[PDB]
């Protein structure tokens, strides 16, 4: 459960991503694929090479989904139901993988937004990604 | 823990640039702020009432230096993490009763602190190598549970 | 995130508990303290022996809080804010312990209400207790 | 895993009443129903679309019998779980890549199923004994990740 401050923190920090959505999303995915190789198994036949245009386009979708989550932070399940259909119902992604991607997104934000990534903001972003993760791995239809 | 030789060189090069007096403090400090329940094991450390109070707490900083030193001991003997951490494992596991998942969390916070401090230099491959190290350290500290 | 059927399952299952709520709450705590001894470190001031009147009395408090949570399943953060203040702000309970007590509650319910503890109901109660746990371990005001 | 003579006696008495052709299927089926993502590891098993489909799925039941057999084997070798489960560990960790938290979940689902089948007989002390056993099995299965 996010506090009002967590919400202000997430909106401010994630709001800086802007036009870097694809770039930051791709980097987080590449960090995950390299650090935790088992995650590549959810993407068989994907071109997962360094600088891959497919990963860049996928990173953009993930980042845009988070922007959507931010714009509906107080009612996320209803805003992310199609992503829950995909990750929980269809793909059956093990929740551990969301912890791995969330950590890689935090690492990516920490590397690109030094002024924003304060301990308090770091705490809010972790909670936010954990909540997004729970929505995407839950079946609530 | 087995790192390629290129991974070990990349890990040690970066570690040689880590501020011994502050990084441990920032990681421990962030653990307490990001995972608030961990504050429970440090009641004697004083004021942990706000993020600022936690990060500026002299005891958090001093204790953080000891945590960082343990990581450095780990990096100098990657082929003996269990023995290196044996006494520490008993202390945290059988004595302080810190749940094991928390070890993984501190290792990840340390990775975030390294990324925050080094920026673009903390590349994905470099992070991949550090992940092997912090997983090894966490597993070694949890040893008295396996 | 609970589905509409999960909420129905939880209300139907907890409804059957009724008057035993207190007894089951005490049993879940006893099971937890015996199976996972480290959980006892949160109650140094308690007489934790079998049959302890303190454990019996605390079991009733936990049980009544769950009844309240069930009654407010759509708005738990607001309804459980005082418990969150206690468990997250004051006691700083490590979240692992909530998974242990949740499991002990499921064991207690399976042991007492076999007919009712169907696989679908078990699934719903697990998600419900996980959600209650997240509320109690989050600082959100 | 060390059990007192009293604990071993109670654990053994309860296990002797377990229907070996059904309890394993009930535990595996509940794992698939309660933690749905585990279904991904069993896509060759057919219909796992609803709880009734999972519980009545002959492949779930048959496989559950093997899982139960492994727990029985563990009960007879509590002093050498890491050795006994070495092959299964390599299968689940190296080949299947099952995250180790799922081993802990299956063990706890097995405990819920024992409670479900034995009611009052599954006393708190008997549960405590079983928790040490299933923790031991989960840990042995996860050995390749340690
Ligand atoms: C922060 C959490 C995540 C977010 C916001 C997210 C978001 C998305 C979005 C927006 C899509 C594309 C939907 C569409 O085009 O219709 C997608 C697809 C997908 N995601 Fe995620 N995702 C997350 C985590 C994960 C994780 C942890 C995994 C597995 C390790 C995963 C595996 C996949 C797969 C396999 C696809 C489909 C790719 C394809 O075959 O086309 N996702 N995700
Ligand atoms: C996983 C990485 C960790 C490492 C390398 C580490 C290392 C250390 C070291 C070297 C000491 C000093 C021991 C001495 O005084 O001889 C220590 C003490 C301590 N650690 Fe850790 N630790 C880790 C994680 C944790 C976690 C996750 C917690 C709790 C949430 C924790 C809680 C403590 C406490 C309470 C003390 C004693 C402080 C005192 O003297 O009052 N540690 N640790
Ligand atoms: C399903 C989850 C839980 C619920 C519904 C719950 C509910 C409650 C309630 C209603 C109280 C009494 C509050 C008051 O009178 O002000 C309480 C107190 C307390 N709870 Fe929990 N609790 C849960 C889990 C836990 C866990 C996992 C722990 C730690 C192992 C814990 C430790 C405590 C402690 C230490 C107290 C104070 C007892 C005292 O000193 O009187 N609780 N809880
Ligand atoms: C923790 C207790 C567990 C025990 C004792 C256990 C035991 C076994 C045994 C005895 C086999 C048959 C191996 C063979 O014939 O060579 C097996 C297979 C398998 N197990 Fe487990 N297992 C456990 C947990 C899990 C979990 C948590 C998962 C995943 C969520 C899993 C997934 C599988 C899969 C996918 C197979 C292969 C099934 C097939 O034939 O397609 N197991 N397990």
């Amino acid at each position: 459960v996010l506090s009002p401050a967590d919400k202000t923190n997430v909106k401010a920090a994630w709001g800086k991503v802007g036009a870097h959505a694809g770039e930051y999303g791709a980097e987080a995915l590449e960090r995950m694929f390299l650090s935790f190789p088992t995650t590549k198994t959810y993407f068989p036949h994907f071109d997962l090479s360094h600088g891959s245009a497919q990963v860049k386009g996928h990173g953009k979708k993930v980042a845009d989904a988070l922007t959507n989550a931010v714009a509906h932070v107080d009612d996320m399940p209803n805003a992310l139901s199609a992503l829950s259909d995909l990750h929980a119902h269809k793909l059956r992604v093990d929740p551990v993988n969301f912890k791995l991607l969330s950590h890689c997104l935090l690492v990516t934000l920490a590397a690109h937004l030094p002024a924003e990534f304060t301990p308090a903001v770091h705490a809010s972003l972790d909670k936010f990604l954990a909540s997004v993760s729970t929505v995407l791995t839950s079946k609530y239809r | 823990v087995h790192l390629t030789p290129e991974e070990k060189s990349a890990v040690t090069a970066l570690w040689g640039k880590v501020n011994v007096d502050e990084v441990g403090g920032k990681a421990l400090g962030r653990l307490l702020v990001v995972y608030p329940w961990t504050q429970r094991f440090f009641e004697s450390f004083g004021d942990l009432s706000t993020p600022d109070a936690v990060m500026g707490n002299p005891k958090v900083k001093a204790h953080g230096k000891k945590v960082l030193g343990a990581f450095s001991d780990g990096l100098a003997h990657l082929d003996n993490l269990k023995g290196t951490f044996a006494t520490l494992s008993e202390l945290h596991c059988d004595k302080l009763h810190v749940d094991p998942e928390n070890f993984r969390l501190l290792g990840n916070v340390l990775v975030c602190v390294l990324a925050h401090h080094f920026g673009k230099e903390f590349t994905p491959p470099v992070q991949a190598a550090y992940q092997k190290v912090v997983a090894g350290v966490a597993n070694a500290l949890a040893h008295k549970y396996h």
